[PDB]
């Protein structure tokens, strides 16, 4: 598994590296156990902050069926169009969160601007805010967010973040995971026949 | 007087063979060489033969005569084979009006529809016996529900 080191957004240190733990110089069975324990607690305790924008927030509340403060949130779900007047607000809320933090882009608009390539819309939240999981759709089905959360859990269980801010390497090593598209290419292509669009 | 003249009935046999008399009767004197049709002759098959000739003698210059006459031949052949579908006689009549004088480049077609319009006028019952099948130009595509026009 290769990792991307974000040592100390559009432009920042992104050096592809090897598992820092596997490196013998910094290889300790105890340290590895500690890393796994922290990753386990974080992936099984992702408190969310749903920034409600446009129509995607409505699908999100259906899935909900709260860390009202960005301070208590570990994940910011950008669900809606990134309007010009809203972009400063989104950046401020994300900048009022503490490490570790994650961002899931839900919807074509948050992903790339979607059908709204217009003068009053930022073409993607990834133009100003780092994103971890992208959910295609418009609006993405409530169940799609659940899949995205599970994908984030997997990515979080493989991260190598500093165990303490006073000792060790303060670098966030994120694993270069395999694309879901290539992972499930086989089953998708094998599909042959489908139900005719004639019945309910 | 010719394959390109409008058919007349026994009632028109007492009309003088002049250009004005036959014209008022609803046909043309033509070559004055008349042809007699007996009761043992089917009008649909007779006009199908006439159209097959007029359609293949077309030179192919103007669409009305080049692509319109061949359509009629197919409808007439379907009618004589009992495979006519509703709307066939209407197409035949529309062709007769739209292939009339002025519409085509020369008078080959204007005269080719003269026998057809007359046969439908005096012997429609023969053309009607041909229509025995329901109208259908579309097959059923699976997965696509059809627009059911009423
Ligand atoms: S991606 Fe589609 S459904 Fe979601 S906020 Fe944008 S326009 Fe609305
Ligand atoms: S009507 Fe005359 S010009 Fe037109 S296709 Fe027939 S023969 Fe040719």
């Amino acid at each position: 598994m290769d990792y991307t080191l974000t040592r100390i957004y559009p432009l920042q240190k992104q050096e592809i590296v090897t598992d820092p733990l596997e490196q013998e110089v910094n290889k300790n069975v105890f340290m590895g156990k500690l890393n796994d324990m922290v990753n386990w607690g974080r992936k099984n305790s992702i408190w969310p902050y749903n920034f409600g924008l446009s129509c995607c927030y409505v699908e999100m509340v259906t899935s909900f069926t709260l860390r009202a403060s960005p301070r208590q949130a570990d994940l910011m779900v950008v669900a809606g169009t990134c309007f010009t007047k809203m972009a400063p607000v989104i950046q401020r809320l994300y900048d009022q969160m503490l490490e570790p933090k994650w961002v899931i882009s839900m919807g074509a608009c948050a992903n790339s601007g979607g059908m709204y390539d217009i003068y009053s819309v930022v073409q993607g939240v990834d133009k100003f805010i780092p994103v971890d999981v992208y959910i295609p759709g418009c609006p993405p089905r409530p169940e799609a967010y659940m899949q995205a959360l599970m994908l984030l859990q997997e990515s979080i269980g493989k991260e190598r973040r500093p165990l303490s801010w006073v000792v060790g390497d303060q670098g966030v090593y994120r694993a270069n995971m395999q694309s879901e598209r290539e992972r499930k290419r086989g089953e998708r292509i094998a599909v042959t026949n489908l139900r005719t669009p004639d019945e309910i | 007087g010719g394959a390109g003249t409008d058919f007349l009935t026994e009632a028109h046999l007492d009309l003088p063979m002049e250009f004005e008399s036959i014209g008022k009767a609803g046909s043309r004197l033509g070559t004055a060489l008349a042809m007699a049709v007996d009761h043992e002759i089917n009008m649909v098959s007779l006009v199908r033969n006439l159209e097959e000739f007029f359609a293949r003698e077309s030179c192919g210059w103007c669409t009305p005569c080049r692509d319109g006459l061949p359509w009629s031949v197919k409808i007439l052949r379907a009618l004589e084979r009992g495979e006519g579908q509703p709307g066939d006689i209407e197409t035949l009549e529309q062709l007769c009006r739209f292939l009339g004088p002025g519409k085509t480049f020369c008078a080959h077609a204007p005269g080719a529809v003269e026998p057809l319009q007359s046969a439908i006028k005096y012997f429609r019952e023969e053309f009607e016996a041909g229509i025995k099948q329901p109208f259908s130009n579309t097959h059923l595509i699976n997965g696509i529900q059809p627009n059911l026009l009423k």
